[PDB]
RNA sequence: AAUCCGACUGUUUAAUUAAAACAAAGCAUCGCGAAGGCCCGCGGCGGGUGUUGACGCGAUGUGAUUUCUGCCCAGUGCUCU
RNA sequence: CGGCGUCCGGUGAGCUCUCGCUGGCCCUUGAAAAUCCGGGGGAGAGGGUGUAAAUCUCGCGCCGGGCCGUACCCAUAUCCG
RNA sequence: CGAAGGGACGGGCGAUGGCCUCCGUUGCCCUCGGCCGAUCGAAAGGGAGUCGGGUUCAGAUCCCCGAAUCCGGAGUGGCGG
């Protein structure tokens, strides 16, 4: 049983200063300073408390680096958002503009009665 | 009343329950009339008078709540969307 | 030295009321022995489900 | 009356801050922890966020309600009476 | 590292500009062919005897073959 | 009874192709034991052509009046009827069920559409088959 | 004498308002075409918990009507307030809870919050937890309109002004009582450093006008005038009366 | 086993006093609808409360729960026309 | 410079770290900005039947990354008393 | 109590630069345009990207060996897809 210490000036656990335990080829053990976890996108609509599927979860810094089809589903509205809304949205606007049509046929008829 | 107009159908007429399974019901329009409930999201309102028009199938709506309509039917759990197969021997159809 | 006395502990040597410290939660807590008997029996139920010894209705 | 005798939500409070004080919030905090049911879906998942918050599990509909309980005595009459003038102005 | 899976491809690999000294190992039956460019250690892996010659004289460029012991 | 028809129009729900109009022309609802589920073959359009407005002249129109369209079973339950209808040909010796196993043919059938939904686009016959939905 | 607390609180710097994770100022929309002529309509996104605040905040999205932006609002939330329920906003405006018009167009009688004093200022009246308040009648000339304040005071405003229809969102706070020292120590953390009040008998009296003696004693009348220095104005300031 | 005090957790005179002292939730008042109440500032179309609006802000007295809080406005204050 | 070896497994409410799920509490609701990314749109581009504009760069290749600190103690002897 | 932008796309005019074919440069004109204000403020907040072995009397994720990775550039695009 050995302890070890620190590789830099850093001496304080923090969450900058996040650590794992990792096995060298010189038989001996030493800390690797971990990146943090990122996260996958929210979706735009604020009613789904999932994140989006098929995009890699990073630092957002490191989506410079990563692919287009990485960042994003080939679909409309993809990669922003969910698939449960999207589709939703599409049966939300032609239902309003299928009623907008009905409105202005009612409304039609009260300008040739009256 | 409707309430009791509708279990006549539960324990002689034939019935489907749930928003998906009435979904495609009305596809092959064989059924005559949907139930829908007041407390249901506005977006599913007009997605079955939709279909409704399409296989001219009449519409009405229930004044009681999901957990009401539930109750209607003698079930123990809430309803959204049910839809009618055959009367059995109610006058829900006119 | 330790190896010699720890295998009197598996025959439960040295463990009398008089080399007892904790209570009986400090030592092996009333939880656990709820936590593992809980996967023992409920495994044991399911396990026998979809082998036809017991069905739905009476499992539950 | 299975565990505790009359204290119930508020015997964690022990013997401290008198009976009266006790009394009082009892029947504030059942009202405030209940899982009321929702007006939107049916489901009994409504749940205090915050102050004054109601937000919901299942559709997550996040409704501004009173600090304690779901609705308050004075907002049920209040949109009773507001609902009275709407057809009155209208008719 | 970028390992290679079958053989043609370290031939175009290996007559690349960029390219330079090959060092071979023979790890007991597992002999490796490990190519040094720009960027990437391309290794070779020949899991039997008779395939290695004939990649030995395989090798245009007059490019560095030195045995690695 | 049953709305679709060959000649319906209706809009796609999920896929890549979301939100994009399409015409069923087959109407299966039974089942071929091994898409056992109730579905359709639809042709539909991809790429909606762009305004007009009658004043970047005669080369440009022909530029904007472009159409890419595209043909796939999707469900029932994906996809959106409408009371509009268009009864635009599509003959059955091109647009069938064998052929998503040749990609050399769906190549075929997505051309010998994208003719028949270019002529359609012009002299203003089923004008709203040919914006694009906002949403 | 040195001076005393509550003098010292003019000066500041130590308790000022802990604006740090407020999310804003509560205000309602600036006056424009469509606000004052017909009405435009908004969409609830969430509801948030302003800290130091015993109401709830809607935050309410609309859309400019000049150029293409949508532009976020800080409302207060009334009691039953939704997220996706549409706001509307303007003269033309409907009569319902959540909905704000002007003062002098709906019939009297109603109860609104959050209510605008002056008109163009975005509302300032009857809007901290629970409070409302009601119109009691209306005055074609001179466009004014008597409205009372949840203070129990009656004021004449203009008839141009507007407030939300309901009542603020979060009523009863005051029923539930504290039952602690660190649930009240916690509660004005979030507003500003004014909670451990020390009575003035106890102090010295070289920082009180009631301090000293042999005994917990005032020694002098409580009730001060209203024109008394600072420093002075301690107690009962120009109190009618005292007792019940 | 009792008596007194403080309900309690907490804080207090760093370097003689850790308490019955302070604070504290509770209780009862007073002023104020914003050209306002309290206060700072030599000064300003200044500033803090206030990214606030009476379920709030500011100034008070008492000190958990239970019970009760009687009489007196002649005096000194405050306030009203 | 050589000879070899650096092997096979199982456990435990085991201690520590990390990830994930879920629950409880708030009159406490628990930070901003730099920067990066995705989507809605189609203002515009290119080419005419062998080729281009494009390549939120698909693979490989070239160059460069400038300034300051980096020794030792970090405590019953490297600090303040 | 403020005439607080010196930025940018496209087009027109004129010029130089390199094989003024092409690309590039700047001046004027038309056009678009906000965002809340200069600036400072954390070697524990955010912040792209380096690890293994060896090596010194005293430095080594910094020196050597060997493996990578990030950013910026590229006109003629350096090559392929
Ligand atoms: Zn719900």
């Amino acid at each position: 049983v050995q302890r070890l210490t620190y590789r830099r000036r850093l001496s304080y656990n923090t969450a900058s200063n996040k650590t794992r335990l990792s096995r060298t080829p010189g038989n001996r053990i030493v800390y690797l300073y971990t990146k943090k976890v990122g996260k996958a996108p929210k979706s735009a609509c604020g009613v789904c408390p999932g994140r989006l599927r098929g995009v890699r979860a990073v630092r957002p810094k490191v989506l410079m680096r990563l692919s287009k089809t990485k960042k994003h589903v080939s679909r409309a509205y993809g990669g922003s958002m969910c698939a449960k809304c999207v589709r939703d949205r599409i049966k939300r606007a032609f239902l309003i503009e299928e009623q907008k049509i009905v409105v202005k046929v009612l409304k039609a008829q009260a300008q040739s009665q009256k | 009343s409707i309430n009791s107009r509708l279990q006549l159908v539960m324990k002689s007429g034939k019935y489907v329950l749930g928003y998906k399974q009435t979904l495609k019901m009305i596809r092959q329009g064989k059924a005559k009339l949907v139930i829908l409930a007041n407390n249901c999201p506005a977006l599913r309102k007009s997605e079955i008078e939709y279909y409704a028009m399409l296989a001219k199938t009449g519409v009405h709506h229930y004044s009681g709540n999901n957990i009401e309509l539930g109750t209607a039917c003698g079930k123990y759990y809430r309803v959204c969307t049910l839809a009618i197969i055959d009367p059995g021997d109610s006058d829900i159809i006119r | 030295r330790c190896r010699k006395n720890t295998l009197a502990r598996r025959k439960g040597r040295h463990m009398g009321i008089g080399k007892r410290k904790g209570t009986a939660n400090a030592r092996m807590p009333e939880k656990v022995t709820w936590m593992r008997r809980m996967r023992i029996l409920r495994r044991l139920l399911r396990r026998y489900r979809e082998s036809k010894k017991i069905d739905r209705h009476m499992y539950h | 009356a299975k565990r505790t005798k009359k204290v119930g939500i508020v015997g964690k409070y022990g013997t401290r801050y008198g009976a009266s004080l006790r009394k009082m919030v009892k029947k504030i905090e059942i009202s405030q922890h209940a899982k009321y049911t929702c007006s939107f879906c049916g489901k009994t998942k409504m749940k205090r966020r915050a102050v004054g918050i109601w937000h919901c599990g299942s559709c997550m509909k996040t409704v501004a309600g009173g600090a304690w309980t779901y609705n308050t005595t004075s907002a049920v009459t209040v949109k009773s009476a507001i609902r009275r003038l709407k057809e009155l102005k209208d008719q | 590292p970028r390992k290679i899976e079958e053989i043609k491809d370290f031939l175009l690999t290996a007559r690349r500009k960029d390219a330079k000294s090959v060092k071979i190992k023979k790890n007991k039956d597992n002999v490796k062919f490990k190519v040094r460019c720009s960027r990437y250690l391309y290794t070779l892996v020949i899991t039997d005897k008779e395939k290695a010659e004939k990649l030995k004289q395989s090798l245009p460029p007059g490019l560095a073959v030195k045995e690695l012991k | 009874g049953k709305f679709m028809k060959p000649g319906k129009v209706v809009l796609v729900l999920a896929g890549r192709y979301s939100g994009r109009k399409a015409v069923i022309v087959k109407n299966i609802d039974d089942g071929t034991s091994d898409r056992p589920y109730s579905h359709a073959l639809v042709a539909g359009i991809d790429r909606y052509p762009r305004k007009v407005t009658a004043a970047m002249g005669k080369k440009k129109i022909a530029k904007r009046s472009k159409i890419k369209s595209f043909v796939k079973v999707y469900n029932y339950n994906h996809l959106m009827p409408t009371r509009y209808s268009v009864d635009i040909p599509l003959d059955k010796t091109v647009v069938n069920k064998d052929v998503f196993r040749d990609p050399a043919l769906k190549r075929k059938a997505r051309r010998e559409a994208k003719v028949k939904f270019e002529e359609r686009y012009k002299t203003g016959k089923n004008k709203w088959f040919f914006q694009k939905l906002r949403f | 004498g040195r001076v005393i607390r509550g003098q010292r609180k003019g000066a500041g710097s130590v308790f000022r308002a802990h604006v740090k994770h407020r999310k804003g100022a509560a205000r309602l929309r600036a006056v424009d075409f469509a606000e004052r002529h017909g009405y435009i309509k908004g969409i609830v996104k969430d509801i948030i918990h302003d800290p130091g605040r015993g109401a709830p905040l809607a935050k309410v999205v609309f859309r400019d009507p000049y150029r293409f932006k949508k532009r976020t609002e800080l409302f207060i939330a009334a009691e039953g307030i939704h997220t996706g329920q549409f706001v509307y906003c303007g003269k033309k405006a409907q009569l319902n809870i959540g909905n704000v018009l002007p003062v002098g167009t709906m019939p009297e009688g109603t109860i609104v919050c959050c209510l605008e004093e002056k008109p163009g200022d975005r509302g300032k009246l009857a809007r901290a937890s629970g409070n409302y308040a009601t119109v009691i009648s209306h005055n074609p000339e001179t466009k004014k309109t008597r409205v009372k304040l949840p203070s129990g005071s009656k004021k004449v405003i203009s008839s141009a002004n507007r407030a939300v229809v309901g009542v603020v969102a979060g009523g009863g706070r005051i029923d539930k009582p504290i039952l602690k020292a660190g649930r009240a120590y916690h509660k004005y953390k979030a507003k500003r450093n004014c909670w451990p009040r020390v009575r003035g008998v106890a102090m010295n009296p070289v920082e009180h006008p009631f301090g000293g003696g042999n005994h917990q004693h005032i020694g002098k009348p409580s009730t001060i005038r209203r024109d008394a220095p600072a420093g002075r104005k301690v107690g009962l300031i120009a109190a009618r009366r005292t007792g019940r």
